[PDB]
RNA sequence: CCUCGCAAGAGGUGCACAAUCGACCGUGAGUAAGAGCAUAGCUGUUGGGAGUUCCUGCCGAA
C-alpha cells in the first residue's frame, strides 16, 4: 500500500514505480542466451597469435 | 546413484564448435590451394 | 565521438555492454549504429513522441516492422486513433506505455530486442527532432 | 480454491511443503473437477509446477522432478479412450489444455531464468516433450488428437514463430525434437531397420511440416529461419525415414 | 630529472629484489588472505602490531609457509 | 542479480576488499577461494561456487547454489574429502562434475595447499605422543 | 524473484503462513543516484 | 531495415537533417504529427570597495 504493486496505487499522489532500462539484470544469461549464439559468427581464440 | 546427465548447453557448445571447426578445416584447405596457384601466378607476373 | 556512455547509470552500462558484444560478434550494422547511438547525451536524444512513430508506420511496407527509438517516447494527445506495433525503446513515458498498450501495441526494453532481434531483421530505427 | 492452495504449497520455502504438493496434485489432477475448469486454473498450476522446479536444488533432484512433471503428462491417459472411438475423448481435451497452459508460461517465464538457473529448465522442457509424445505413442495418434494438438498447443507458440515467442524456444524444441522421437521409438545396422519402421509408422511427417511453413514465411526472424533450415533439412534421419 | 620515460617494467615492478610483492598484514586474519600466494607474495607485519601478536603472526606465516618481509622486528632490533 | 551485484561490489564498497600497494585487491571472505577480488572470485558476486576450507583437521568442501541464495543459514553445503589426496581429488572431480573450470582448478590448488599446511602444522608441533 | 516469503515465529520455529513479494523488491537499484542523494541529504546535518 | 545476388551491384523502403519545389496560416523561426521543467557537477562572461605556486602527464596557437 504504502509503494504500490502492478495493479495497485501507490497511495503516494501521482507517483508510479520505477521502469528497468533493462528487463534482465544478468547480462550473461542475455548474452548466452540460444539464439544469439545462432546469429554470433565464430568467435577467436581470446588471445591474440602474435604475427611478426 | 542415477548417473547426472550433461548439461544441455553444454551439449548446444559442443555441436555448434564441431561444425564451426569442420567449417574452419574446409576453409584452410581452399585457402592453401589458392596459396598455391597465388604462388604460380606471382612467378608468372616475375618473370 | 564517445567510447563509451558518460552517465553512471548501471543498467545503461550494461545494455552499453551486451550491445558492444553484438556489434562485435554480429556483421548487421544495426548493433553498431544502436551501441553508437547508447553513448549520446541527454541533448543528443531527442524525445520521439508517440506521434512521429504513428508516421513511421504509415511509411508503405513499414507496417509490420519493429520501431526502435534509442532513447525515450512520449505520448501526444493530438491523435485518437493509433496502429498496433511492438515498439521498442529505452524508456517510456506513462501517456506513451498507456498509449502502446491501449491500441493492442507493446513495449521491449533495447535487450529484449536484441533477444528478438540480434541482426536487427525488420528493424525501423527513429530520431528525434534535434531543432534545440 | 483448491487450485490456489496447490499453487501457494508449490511455491513454499521449505521443501517438504514442496513435495508435498507434488504428491497432491498427482491425486487432484486425475478428477473431474479439474477437466471442468477453464485454461486460467491450468496456467495458474503451471505457474506453481514452474516455480516448484524453481525451487529445485541439485541436478540429481532436478532430474527427478523433471521425470515427475513428464509423469504428470503421463498421467493424463486412459486406455479405454483409444479403444472406443477415433474422434477425441474430453479427458484428451483436458490433457490439451494441460500442454497449453505449460508452454504459455514457459513462454512467460523463459526470459526470467538465471543464466545459472536456464540449465536445469532446458531439461525440463526436454521431458516435457518426451512426456508429450508419449502421450500420443499410448494413445496410438489418433487423427483428431494429432490435429487438435499441433494447432492448439505446438502452433500456439512453440512452433507459432510469432515476435512475442522467443526464438529460444523454437532453436531448443528442434533441437530436442529429433532425438525426442528416437527416444519414443525405443548393432547401428539392425537398430536403424526397428527405428525407420516405427518411424514409418509415427506421424513426424506431419510435425516437420509445421517447421517447413515456419521457414517458409518471411516475416519470421532469419535466426531462426536459417537455423532450423540447416538443423532440420540438412540432417540425415529425415532422409532415412523418407521425410 | 624524474620522468615517465624512466617507468620501470610491468611485470617487474613492484617488486623486492626477493621477488615478492609486500602486503601489508595486521591480524591472522588478513595472513590467511596470502595462503596460496607465498610465490607471488610476502607478508609485513605493520608498525603498531604488538609484541604478543608479532610471534603469533610469525608462528602462523612459518605454519602457512609464508615469507614474512620483517621478522625479528620488535622482538630484535635492526 | 549476479552482475548488478557485482557491479555495485567492484564500484562501491566491497568491505572484505583490501588494496594491496601493487593495486591488486584481496578479498578477506573466509569462503574466497581466490583471495583476489575479481567477477569470479567474490563469493558475494557470483551464485555458483565452491571452496576448499579446513575445519579442525578435516578439509571440507563448501558448495554454493543460487537455488539456496534465499537462507544463507543453509546456503552452505558441507562434504568432507577423504583423507587419502587421490580419493580427495576425485571426489572434487566428481562433484564438481560440468562445473566451471575455473572454480575447479582453483578448488583442487587450494586443496592441495591446506594439505601441504596442515602437514607441516603437524611438523612444527610434533610431540612425544606416539 | 521469489513468490513469496514465509513469516517466521519469535521462538524461531517457521510459520506456515507466506506473503508475496511487493513490488518494491523488483525495483531498480541505482548506486549512483542512492550515492547522489545522500550526500545532498547528508549536507543537511 | 526487406528481397535478389557468393560478391560488386539491382532494386524496395526510408530516422535526423539538408536541398530546392511549392500549398496554407500570416512572407517567416513558420504551420501541414511539440520538448520543456527541476536538481546537481563543471564552467564562460558581467561584475558589486570588487613574486613563485606539491609530483607526473596530456593537448597545443604565434
Ligand atoms: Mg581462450
Ligand atoms: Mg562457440
Ligand atoms: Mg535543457
Ligand atoms: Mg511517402
Ligand atoms: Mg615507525
Ligand atoms: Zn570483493
Amino acid at each position: 500500500q504504502v509503494w504500490g504493486s502492478e495493479t495497485v496505487a501507490s497511495s503516494k499522489v501521482g507517483y508510479t514505480l520505477p521502469s528497468h532500462i533493462i528487463s534482465t539484470s544478468d547480462v550473461t544469461r542475455i548474452i548466452n542466451s540460444s539464439e544469439i549464439q545462432s546469429a554470433i559468427r565464430p568467435a577467436g581464440q581470446a588471445t591474440q597469435k602474435r604475427t611478426h | 546413484a542415477e548417473k547426472i546427465l550433461t548439461p544441455e548447453s553444454q551439449l548446444k557448445k559442443s555441436k555448434a564448435q564441431q561444425k564451426t571447426a569442420e567449417q574452419v578445416a574446409a576453409e584452410r584447405a581452399a585457402r592453401k590451394a589458392a596459396n598455391k596457384e597465388k604462388r604460380a601466378i606471382i612467378l608468372e607476373r616475375n618473370a | 565521438h564517445r567510447t563509451a556512455p558518460k552517465s553512471d547509470n548501471v543498467y545503461l552500462k550494461l545494455l552499453v555492454k551486451l550491445y558492444t558484444f553484438l556489434a562485435r560478434r554480429t556483421d548487421a550494422p544495426f548493433n553498431k549504429v544502436v551501441l553508437k547511438a547508447l553513448f549520446l547525451s541527454k541533448i543528443n536524444r531527442p524525445p520521439v513522441s508517440v506521434s512521429r512513430i504513428a508516421r513511421a508506420l504509415k511509411q508503405e511496407g513499414a507496417a509490420n516492422k519493429t520501431v526502435v527509438v534509442v532513447g525515450t517516447v512520449t505520448d501526444d494527445a493530438r491523435i485518437f486513433e493509433f496502429p498496433k506495433t511492438t515498439v521498442a525503446a529505452l524508456r517510456f513515458t506513462a501517456g506513451a506505455r498507456a498509449k502502446i498498450v491501449k491500441a493492442g501495441g507493446e513495449c521491449i526494453t533495447l535487450d529484449q530486442l536484441a533477444v528478438r532481434a540480434p541482426k536487427g531483421q525488420n528493424t525501423l530505427i527513429l530520431r528525434g527532432p534535434r531543432n534545440s | 480454491m483448491e487450485t490456489s492452495n496447490f499453487v501457494k504449497q508449490l511455491s513454499s520455502n521449505n521443501r517438504k511443503t514442496r513435495v508435498n504438493a507434488l504428491e497432491a496434485l498427482k491425486k487432484y489432477l486425475t478428477a473431474k473437477q479439474f477437466k471442468e475448469n477453464k485454461q486460467i486454473e491450468f496456467n495458474k498450476l503451471w505457474k506453481g509446477l514452474y516455480y516448484a522446479m524453481w525451487f529445485s536444488d541439485r541436478p540429481r533432484p532436478q532430474q527427478r522432478l523433471a521425470n515427475e512433471l513428464g509423469e504428470l503428462h503421463g498421467l493424463y491417459f486412459d486406455p479405454k479412450d483409444n479403444s472406443t472411438a477415433d474422434e477425441l475423448t474430453t479427458n484428451d481435451k483436458a490433457f490439451i489444455k494441460f500442454s497449453r497452459g505449460f508452454w504459455k508460461v514457459m513462454c512467460f517465464e523463459w526470459f526470467n531464468i538465471d543464466r545459472y538457473r536456464l540449465d536445469k529448465y532446458l531439461l525440463l522442457i526436454r521431458r516435457v516433450l518426451f512426456s508429450q509424445l508419449k502421450y500420443l505413442q499410448s494413445r496410438n495418434w489418433d487423427k483428431k488428437l494429432v490435429d487438435e494438438y499441433i494447432k492448439k498447443v505446438l502452433r500456439w507458440l512453440p512452433l507459432s514463430g510469432s515476435p512475442k515467442v522467443y526464438t529460444g524456444i523454437p532453436i531448443h524444441i528442434v533441437d530436442i525434437l529429433l532425438d525426442e522421437w528416437e527416444r519414443l521409438l525405443k548393432n547401428k545396422e539392425e537398430e536403424m531397420r526397428k527405428i525407420a519402421e516405427s518411424a514409418k509408422k509415427t506421424p513426424l511427417a506431419d510435425v516437420i511440416a509445421i517447421f517447413q511453413d515456419i521457414v517458409a514465411d518471411y516475416n519470421n526472424s532469419k535466426v531462426l529461419r536459417e537455423k532450423i533450415k540447416e538443423d532440420l533439412f540438412s540432417d540425415t534421419r529425415l532422409v532415412s525415414w523418407d521425410i | 630529472q624524474p620522468k615517465i620515460g624512466y617507468g620501470s617494467n610491468k611485470k617487474t615492478k613492484f617488486l623486492s629484489p626477493s621477488g615478492h610483492k609486500t602486503f601489508l598484514v595486521a591480524n591472522v586474519k588478513d595472513l590467511e588472505t596470502l595462503t596460496m600466494h607465498t610465490k607471488t607474495y610476502a607478508a609485513e607485519i605493520a608498525h603498531n602490531i604488538s609484541a604478543k601478536n608479532r610471534v603469533v603472526i610469525l608462528a602462523r606465516a612459518k605454519a602457512l609457509g609464508i615469507k614474512v618481509t620483517n621478522p625479528k622486528g620488535r622482538l630484535a632490533l635492526e | 542479480s549476479d552482475e548488478i551485484v557485482w557491479q555495485v561490489i567492484n564500484q562501491s564498497f566491497c568491505s572484505h576488499r583490501i588494496k594491496a600497494p601493487n593495486g591488486q585487491n584481496f578479498c578477506r571472505n573466509e569462503y574466497n577461494v581466490t583471495g583476489l577480488c575479481t567477477r569470479q572470485s567474490c563469493p558475494l558476486a557470483n551464485s555458483k561456487y565452491a571452496t576448499v576450507k579446513c575445519d579442525n583437521g578435516k578439509l571440507y568442501l563448501y558448495m554454493k547454489t543460487p537455488e539456496r541464495a534465499h537462507t544463507p543459514a543453509k546456503l552452505w553445503e558441507r562434504i568432507k574429502l577423504s583423507k587419502n589426496y587421490t580419493k580427495a581429488l576425485q571426489q572434487i572431480d566428481e562433484h564438481l562434475l560440468h562445473w566451471s573450470k575455473f572454480f575447479r582448478h582453483k578448488c583442487k590448488q587450494r586443496f592441495t595447499k591446506l594439505t601441504q599446511v596442515m602437514i607441516t602444522e603437524r611438523r612444527l608441533a610434533l610431540r612425544e605422543e606416539e | 524473484s521469489r513468490p513469496q516469503v514465509t513469516v517466521h515465529s519469535l521462538t524461531g520455529e517457521a510459520t506456515a503462513n507466506a506473503l508475496p513479494l511487493p513490488a518494491v523488491f523488483s525495483a531498480p537499484i541505482r548506486p549512483d543516484i542512492v550515492h547522489t542523494v545522500f550526500t545532498s541529504v547528508n549536507k543537511n546535518k
